[PDB]
């Protein structure tokens, strides 16, 4: 047979299924593991027969259970079940998203909110710039990027941005499509003020001296929307 | 400065202060209290997010750089419940609090910095513990390390040789050949491990050699003869070399009754393995030691929560264990003495009262070891179903109530075998011994455990897998599992003693060796949230327990939470 | 998932009894393992289904097979099925006695023992003293306890019982309920007569020295029944 | 002589042990799975199932190089370790090579920007080690040209060219005919199917938590996929331009089937395209040794280790794959590991 | 439970919550913001009071028993002003909080617990602050070490060979072999001590050997030629090997003004001294750097408090280190430029603003070493008077301004030279480096120095005396300040490199010897209560200052306090 382990453990997963769909034809209510392993299961089987697709499979995944055959509390548990199964076409991940709906009251985990909003960076004050994607691919900004130092295909008035990056939730980004123009909010970035990296465009300490050496160096690199003076003095360490 | 509405910001980062959280699927809420982060600033992983280079990852980093980081994890801990970043350093906890970069974020104290070196882990949405310690292991077979560490116990501490009769009784590794056999076989295992010695002898010499050669301290059982003279014994020689007593006492009143006993312990640091005594103890009235200044009483967890299958399932394992008949008078008198349903009920109250402050497992010696957590919590929630919210609590949650059985499996004993100031809990410098939960799974299936700093066990999903979560899932063991970086992951805790006398090198440990320490000057004023003295009075007749003039009972449970939701068997 | 070594361990003992009931329909006869199985997964599944007590288990177990069902020696075989399983109230233990009934010859193990009596303590000459337990809790005492150092409560003339033991099968033992009075009998102890711990009443060479210090001892922390006179005179080493 | 084994070999096939240098060390299930598939060389980074290392192949750091280092001794495979390259420090990027690290990985999940791409293969040159890139998808610091302005024609090796499995969109592929860039593919793309696109759909909107509400996140998924990229791809394999396969481990890649994959697009090709011009007589050896090179020498000599492993020669180290040629490429017979069977 | 008025109370064991104190003989009051202790379990020593055995003294310690307890201290520190009880153990301070006996008390830690092996210092009645820090020390005289240690200050940070030209000009000392010399030398004193070496040099592997031979930094001194050149060179090495650097700007404008030597630093950090520039730098204007995030601005003793003789003072000092002459109009020209009442009054109000962030000596080249700390407080009373209290107090105190103070002899400095992990404040885990002060003298003469956890420095009467207090009263060397023990009691602080390269057996050096961190990535905003950044604009002709568009100034002092009240001389 030359099994690996991959088939062994399918092997165990299959029979956990085929005793989650026995308990269910005895009429007891499955609880988490019982219905995920007899949805991986079902899943297996279909792409072994090998006359469903796989976008089939994630369709008829969630059909299997009904609210009424899982216990109190399954359905809020199960957000997605994945499992990867053999197609006459090779290996593909199938995942079921939200198999079963929920019908009763218990939540596992269940988080009870504050109606209050939470204030994010407060005590800065946010300005607001004018963007627009020049270029003809997607660009995409995530919230403590240096704005200053953004894809060059980007046009906006460089020198207002300096220092600063978006005035969003932190881990979100803002999304520029080809051709799109839309304004942003930018505050200061805070902390020690200390940029390194991003496009190596300031790398050091910043404040109004390294600005024109970062507008200037923009500017020899063509990031748009840069207008540093002509005649530039260069200082000795550039 | 913008304004996010609290179900987005919760479902980016977590839950922030004033919510609160189901535990499991329990009744128990758990409310955020404090929150270290500042809003707008937090720390986050993946593609385009804030944990890059030169912005939450400094490119000028600190000396005290972190080689792992946890964000936004929700820690639940007796020193309170909160949310913090979580930095791990060396195998310790290095900081709690805010983490990230100085060049770019105003709050960032040196021993939270992430730099290059840095590893991240989310813990979003999560629940960080300590590891879960249990006291009560009988060494009888390998295969109970790995069950207990999926459950979420980072540290075993009892005593056997395998599966031999003795070992089967108790928890006792007798002498010093026996030592070394199980202190060279330790090395195998991801878990913290401590061995007790045999403390049944009236020799002091014999009970100091045992110290000596490794041991963390005592078990007197009945099994060996629990007498006044080896319990007096073995205390004056633990009194000389710091190390812990353990005690399952004399349930036939052979030598004498429990006032006897503790007339033997003279007002001595002493821990009490199942204290109710369906385990063991003087018949009936052992529980009531739980009430003195001295005694460190735990409960082992087939007895809690009481429920309606509990007495016929005690009573026959009882017939079966000490191969008993049911068509002699005599036995029949015996295992009726033993069982007591009274004082079964009154142990679930008692812990709820703070009069009990540990639970363990008295594994495969009627105790199950993969569900000391899961028992405690469902006592914790038959307790909050029957006598309503604690009046402890300050607020719409039950945090006292959430600290006040946490501590019974984290920090109390950890106290009560003086190893408290490595494990235990989430506290800077401590070793980094944390599980990972998510609050759907609390208390029964865990994410993740961290050990010495470093992922030694996870749920994971098939190696040929695209991706790590789709089916089959199952614990596996992870990298600080195995090579020699199991030996970095892991302690073996010895006595003061024979860590003085190069116990490491002379039997070729490659472990770490930590001396157990703070064990004799301890009362049960010491217990966090557990520290309740009250005198208890049991009926000879009725086996009624009475605290402080109160008939203390609890009522039966017909059906418990975090059991069959949780497990396929 | 999330499956523990439990888990994967009760999953192999269910295939296991699938595959010792598929048998016992093909009308084979089962051997040890296969009836074992068999009983320990029909209690699973009934501890699944909710519907009934541990101790209803315990009696059902013994009703899944008929001695016809199974080989020629496997009911003498199997003394005790055990099993832990998870019940609406949680794990609970389930233990089977004698499920299986015997209906052939065939004893694996089969004793052949002489009809003659064992003596024990031969040449020991046993004397019987009458012993009340005026305590209100239940006292028991094994063979080779030392019985001059049994718990206080218990009332009998302890004199006649120094360095003496039951003389009763070793590893056996007397019980004596509150109130209870009965005699029992006592033969010397033997060896080096060393008596160490107990109660520390003794702990020397025992004599008629030592049974003076004994009996001094005991009668100062009140065990019933020591009369040792008064005026007692000690010796340099007490 | 007297001292010898026999290991009998007649209507067997003998080949190199192959080589993965896309290992995201997730689990160490892996390496047993690996091991099954005719993998005897591991290269990536990690230190568990930690998310940083879900999304990235790197063991960041001296302290997390020793964990990974000394788990190591316990496994039957040859590892290798990727460092960080995301920083601007130089002192940082030399500190992790001298900490036993074989070279760099620059993922974008820790910021693919200029600077660090500019500052790594500085320390990578000075300490003759190889760099591997995942670019920036979303073209934050830059697009494509900016990222080869960055690598200034240094010698650079590139995961999953093609770009579903990351890189800038739409357009990462075009790097694959650049002289200074090894280029490799993962194998969940190889070989097209009918099933493909669907099923990258499906997992990217799950591993990056995508929303089908939100028309910035189906922007992001369509910008991603690109089917004619991921077609062109098995092409760009049959005319030699892509010259490494590896797997991308638990990180949309699966670790048993880089080998299978390969001869499953080679198979593919030969229906498709019929048989290579540059053979010679009625065979198809030349597309064997081709995509045979693709895991077996190609990435021996990316990551620096072709003067022990990578190919059957004397003087090599012998981690030798036994197959019988009816399971050839799926189902191995034996694995020799250091000249002994494992 | 017992009723205690609060006058006895605090004339027993110290003011406690909500009491108030005045610091010296300034208007300068401190509130005590929050108590440690229990009420009725204070720790008292002395004839039948508490601390003794089996009361307060445990007879079964904990294993963390402290060497030494300083009871009832009232803490100065940035972190807070309380009152705690002080363990230290092993040179570190082990404990802030209640300390006791855990047999006896309630709230007693295992890192506070009073053995028998513990000394007992009363605090009650008395301030502890950390030990002062001086890093602008010209090292011209052994003599300046005993003068500052009689004065709190416990670190000293400079150079120097002795009374060499180049010493009394620069704090440097220059190369491998004169480093070798002042490191041998180091053994003797009871200081810390650390020293900088010449970056006035545009050859890196001369900068790089310097580093490697021990120095802790760089000074940039136009006596040897601020170029921007060098300036550029020396932070490039610094960077390289993470040592601070220290500027004394070029004051004749040669190579530049002071935009250029910003443009040489090039945003990198920077510790500047005698920032206003009387002490020397570029004319008029250097004191405009001080706003700047990447520069830490330090000021000389001379110049604070500004005062009626502060002017002539100044000018007669110049004219006589720089060899002027009065009859020539350049010479005139250059002192004129230089001396600038208007900075010098400007400099209070930066100090009291937060602008300025470090205090320090210049000692012997025109400033005090025995004069940081009084002269410090002296603004700091002057600022008072003139402004009156601070916006940032909260309550009927000068809490805010005390901390804001306190830190720029204390924390700031520390932080500046890397060394804020071991020195630098009252906390758990730093070094016991500490001074005790009666409130009565508080800031101009301290009661006792605590050096590495052993008493060095006190107030003692004549050793033939019944008793320590008869006149006459001085300061006298203490035990750790003598023998083998003076080498357990001190810290020389050196580079990492030079550690890493085994500095201390090379050089047979018997203190102890800790490498310096984290000095390249702090900036203004890491300083203490002193982070205030502004535009800084000097006017070229006025020599006016003005922060923000708004003229700062201070008026001078005819009488200051602290100075003649206390002192003989
Ligand atoms: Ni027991
Ligand atoms: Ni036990
Ligand atoms: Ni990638
Ligand atoms: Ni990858
Ligand atoms: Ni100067
Ligand atoms: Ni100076």
């Amino acid at each position: 047979m030359k099994l690996t382990p991959k088939e062994l453990d399918k092997l165990m997963l299959h029979y956990a299924g085929e005793l989650a769909r026995k308990r269910k034809e005895k009429g007891i209510k499955l609880n988490y593991v019982e219905a995920v392993a007899l949805i991986s299961a079902h899943i297996m089987e279909e792409a072994r027969a090998g006359k469903k697709t796989a976008a089939e499979l994630m369709q008829e995944g969630r059909t299997l259970l009904k609210p009424d055959d899982v216990m109190d509390g399954v359905a809020s548990m199960i957000h997605e079940v994945g499992i990867e199964a053999m197609f006459p076409d090779g290996t593909k991940l199938v995942t079921v998203h939200t198999p079963i709906e929920a019908n009763g009251k218990l939540v596992p985990g269940e988080l009870f909110l504050k109606n209050e909003d939470i204030t994010i960076n407060e005590g800065k004050k946010a300005v607001s710039v004018k963007v627009k994607n020049v270029g003809d691919r997607p660009v995409q900004i995530g919230s403590h990027f240096h704005f200053f130092e953004v894809n060059r295909c980007l046009d906006f008035d460089r020198e207002k941005t300096f220092g600063k990056r978006l005035d969003i939730a932190s881990g979100t980004a803002v999304r520029f499509e080809p051709g799109e123009e839309k304004s942003v909010e930018l505050i200061d970035i805070g902390g020690n003020r200390r940029i390194f990296g991003f496009n190596a465009l300031v790398d050091r300490q910043a404040d109004n001296e390294s600005k024109k050496i970062a507008l200037h160096r923009a500017k020899e690199r063509g990031f748009h929307g840069t207008k540093s003076d002509d005649n530039y003095v260069k200082t000795i360490k550039e | 400065m913008k304004k996010i509405s609290r179900k987005e910001y919760v479902s980016m980062y977590g839950p922030t202060t004033g919510d609160k959280v189901r535990l499991g699927d329990t009744d128990l809420i758990a409310e955020v209290e404090h929150d270290y982060t500042i809003y707008g600033e937090e720390l986050k992983f993946g593609g385009g997010k804030t944990l890059r280079e030169g912005m939450s990852q400094s490119n000028n980093p600190s000396k005290e750089e972190l080689d792992l980081i946890i964000t936004n994890a929700l820690i639940v801990d007796y020193t309170g419940i909160y949310k913090a970043d979580i930095g791990i350093k060396d195998g310790k906890i290095a900081g709690i609090g805010k983490g990230g970069n100085k060049d770019m974020q105003d709050g960032v104290k040196n021993n939270l910095s992430v730099g290059p070196a840095t590893e991240a882990l989310a813990g979003e949405g999560l629940i960080v513990t300590a590891g879960g310690i249990d006291t009560h292991i009988h060494f009888i077979s390998p295969q109970q390390i790995p069950t207990a560490f999926a459950s979420g116990v980072t540290t075993m501490i009892g005593g056997g040789t395998g599966p031999a009769d003795g070992t089967n009784a108790t928890t006792i590794t007798p002498g010093r050949r026996n030592l070394k056999w199980m202190l060279r076989a330790a090395e195998e295992y991801s878990m913290n491990l401590g061995f007790l010695a045999k403390g049944n002898t009236s020799n002091d010499a014999s009970l100091a050699d045992q110290i000596e050669a490794g041991a963390i301290g005592f078990k007197i059982h009945e099994d060996w003869g629990t007498t006044p003279s080896a319990i007096n014994h073995a205390l004056d020689v633990a009194d000389k070399y710091d190390v812990q007593v353990a005690i399952h006492t004399d349930t036939l009143n052979e030598a004498g009754c429990v006032e006897d006993t503790m007339a033997a312990i003279a007002g001595r640091t002493m821990h009490t393995f199942h204290t109710e005594g369906a385990g063991g103890g003087h018949a009936p009235d052992i529980i009531k030691v739980a009430g003195e200044h001295n005694i460190l009483p735990a409960s082992t967890n087939p007895t809690i929560p009481f429920t309606v299958n509990t007495e016929a399932e005690h009573m026959d394992m009882l017939m079966v264990c000490h191969h008993l008949d049911k068509s002699i008078k005599e036995d029949v008198q015996f295992a009726d003495s033993r069982i007591r349903p009274q004082t079964i009920a009154a142990e679930d109250t008692l812990h709820d009262m703070g009069i009990f402050s540990i639970t363990s497992s008295d594994s495969q010696a009627m105790g199950r070891v993969g569900e000391v957590i899961t028992r405690t919590w469902q006592t914790a929630d038959k307790n909050k179903k029957e006598f309503g919210r604690l009046k402890e609590e300050k607020g719409d949650n039950d945090n006292f109530r959430i600290k006040r059985y946490l501590s019974k499996y984290t920090i109390n004993p950890a106290i009560a075998h003086g190893i408290s100031e490595y494990v235990g809990s989430v506290e800077v410098g401590k070793v980094a011994d944390l599980v990972l939960w998510s609050p759907a799974f609390f208390g029964v299936k865990p994410n993740m455990i961290i050990k010495g700093g470093f992922i030694a066990l996870s749920q994971m999903g098939d190696a040929n897998a695209s991706i790590p979560t789709p089916q089959p899932v199952y614990y596996r063991e992870m990298f600080a599992h195995h090579g020699k970086a199991k030996y970095d992951a892991n302690i073996t805790f010895v006595s003061q003693a024979a860590y003085d006398k190069g116990i490491k090198e002379e039997l070729g440990l490659e472990r770490q060796v930590l001396p157990v320490k703070n064990c004799r000057n301890i009362t049960k004023k010491d217990m966090q949230f557990n520290d309740t003295t009250a005198h208890i009075e049991v009926n000879p007749e009725t086996y009624h327990v009475f605290v402080d003039g109160k008939e203390v009972t609890s009522k039966p449970a017909n059906k418990v939470s975090l059991a069959q939701l949780f497990s396929i068997f």
